[PDB]
């Protein structure tokens, strides 16, 4: 059935699973014609498959040129999606294919569960969950990556970078899913958090600073007050 | 015109032939049914008065023998029964007439609607989805299960319909996901037309039957198989032009013919406003449109 927050330690026991997000998948700039109509210009995208307890990070980038030539692009991305996905399990060894696949958005039910028809016994699911995976472009290292890329391109990271050495699954997923939230509802903010000190890097391997114990404290602190300010203003309340 | 005689009626009942019915008291001294046209199936069907559940009937043509209704008081049905002399049946059915016991078969003459609801509906076929090869008759029932249905327990009681699933290998190439299931013209006409019902008659015809166990008998694994259909046809952008134009008929008569109160639950909702409104033959099939709209505007 459907992901919720009933069910939610369920994304850290020992049957593999991955999240799907598709929303960055079909990315355009809106712009005005000479002859003052509107038109759009693609940009590259990806999709955001991810395994919440290992943290691997199956980051596939969509080249504009997907979408040269064809119509109904936006629901061409769900089906796109759903190909690079299959793909994607069938080149896994049959020991690390999911057993289940959560997509975050429900229209991409159908597009996924047509393209894995060969593999019956991976149940695809939706979630209940409003999970923050857009904001994966907001990591500075998955768009730079994403953005200069000249063909289609799989590239693999850990978005954990080494937490797990030190935390569980669950902790780790609740960081990452507060460091996004807060990247998505004010980036400038969320980014400053994360930055403003200098002598706190990012390894060449890492995609998040070198927080020590303590200062992720004071981080998730400081990302947790962020995005409850922006709630009030938003809202008036 | 031919007949189909009862030995008794013990128990007060309402039966049905095709879209007539009479409602019958206990040992009332009901003897048949006469004048009954040759040339199309036909089905007896009956509801007991005292038990408003299990409709149930039977499927039959008359050339293919002289049946005729028994009531059997330890399986407590009518049940439809083959004679085979042809002499013994001769006899019993002219002292019946002598005695005026039957009913007339009351068709109107100006009416189509039998043979528009069973165009394409025909015995040898109702006997491959309904399997029981002793008998030239078939029986159904509001209970039975589809082999679909059974998939997802007697097989010996189940209604064989053609299996339909959007989201199988058979209906989805590999390489061609998005385009088939957007596009079911594959599916439709490669793999169900002519590889498994071979003609557009035979499809039709099962669609046929599964209105009318669905409309006769309740049955709701026929009125999902019939919704099926429809689906796939109006699901598919390239369906040849003799195939909509009948089907606007098809399907004009079966909503024309459906009781008024039970709209609720013979019609989806879904697959009606697809087809209609949304499919790639939403403009194709103007009577269907026109009669639904008239009669169920709450639905759509």
């Amino acid at each position: 059935g459907a992901m919720n927050s009933s069910n939610y330690a369920e994304l850290f026991n020992n049957d593999i699973k991955l999240f799907v997000d598709d929303t960055n998948v079909y990315r355009v700039t809106v712009h005005k014609t000479f002859e003052g109509n509107v038109a759009t210009k693609a940009i590259n995208g990806c999709i955001f498959t991810l395994n919440p307890k290992t943290g691997h990070l199956f980051l596939k980038i969509i080249h504009t040129s997907v979408w040269a030539g064809q119509k109904r692009l936006s629901q061409l991305a769900k089906w796109k999606t759903a190909e690079e996905v299959s793909a994607l399990v069938r080149s896994l060894p049959k020991e690390e294919q999911p057993k289940q696949i959560i997509v975050t958005r429900k229209a991409m039910l159908d597009p996924l569960e047509v393209h894995m028809l060969d593999f019956p016994n991976i149940a695809i699911r939706p979630t209940e969950l409003r999970l923050p995976f857009s904001a994966a472009m907001s990591i500075d290292k998955l768009s730079d990556v994403v953005m200069k890329a000249t063909e289609p391109q799989m590239v693999l990271f850990n978005i954990y970078d080494d937490w797990l050495d030190r935390i569980s699954s669950y902790t780790a997923f609740s960081r990452l899913t507060l460091l996004l939230r807060a990247l998505k509802t004010n980036e400038e903010s969320a980014k400053m958090i994360l930055l403003s000190d200098p002598t706190i890097t990012i390894k060449s391997y890492h995609l998040w600073p070198s927080f020590t114990d303590e200062q992720w404290i004071t981080i998730e602190s400081q990302m947790r007050d962020l995005i409850l300010t922006e709630y009030g203003r938003k809202y008036n309340v | 015109m031919n007949t189909v005689p009862f030995t008794s009626a013990p128990i007060e009942v309402t039966i049905g032939i095709d879209q007539y019915s009479f409602n019958v008291k206990e040992n009332q001294p009901f003897h048949g049914i006469k004048d009954i046209p040759i040339g199309h199936v036909h089905v007896i069907h009956f509801q007991h008065a005292d038990n408003s559940s299990m409709r149930y009937g039977y499927w039959f043509d008359c050339r293919m023998g002289n049946f005729y209704i028994q009531y059997d008081p330890k399986d407590g049905l009518y049940k439809m029964m083959e004679e085979r002399d042809g002499a013994k049946f001769e006899n019993i059915v002219h002292n019946f007439k002598e005695r005026q016991m039957m009913v007339s078969y009351p068709k109107i003459d100006e009416d189509d609607t039998w043979y528009n609801l069973t165009e394409f509906v025909q015995m040898d076929k109702i006997r491959k989805i309904v399997r029981k090869d002793e008998n030239q008759f078939s029986y159904v029932d509001s209970s039975m299960t589809t082999v679909q249905e059974n998939e997802l327990s007697d097989p010996a009681h189940s209604l064989n319909y053609t299996v339909i699933n959007f989201k199988s290998r058979e209906a989805i190439r590999p390489g061609h996901e998005m385009e088939d299931f957007l596009d079911k013209s594959y599916y439709l006409n490669t793999v169900m037309l002519q590889g498994i019902f071979k003609n557009s008659s035979n499809y039709f015809g099962e669609l046929q039957f599964a209105f009318l166990n669905a409309m006769f008998f309740g049955n709701y694994g026929s009125s999902l198989q019939w919704h099926a259909m429809i689906e796939l046809i109006c699901s598919s952008a390239t369906v040849p032009k003799h195939m909509l134009d009948k089907l606007d008929e098809i399907l004009y008569y079966q909503i024309k013919t459906l009781p008024e109160q039970y709209s609720d639950i013979l019609l989806n909702e879904r697959v009606w406003n697809i087809c209609l409104y949304s499919s790639f033959q939403k403009n194709s099939l103007h009577n269907t449109e026109k009669i639904m709209e008239n009669k169920y505007p709450e639905l759509l």
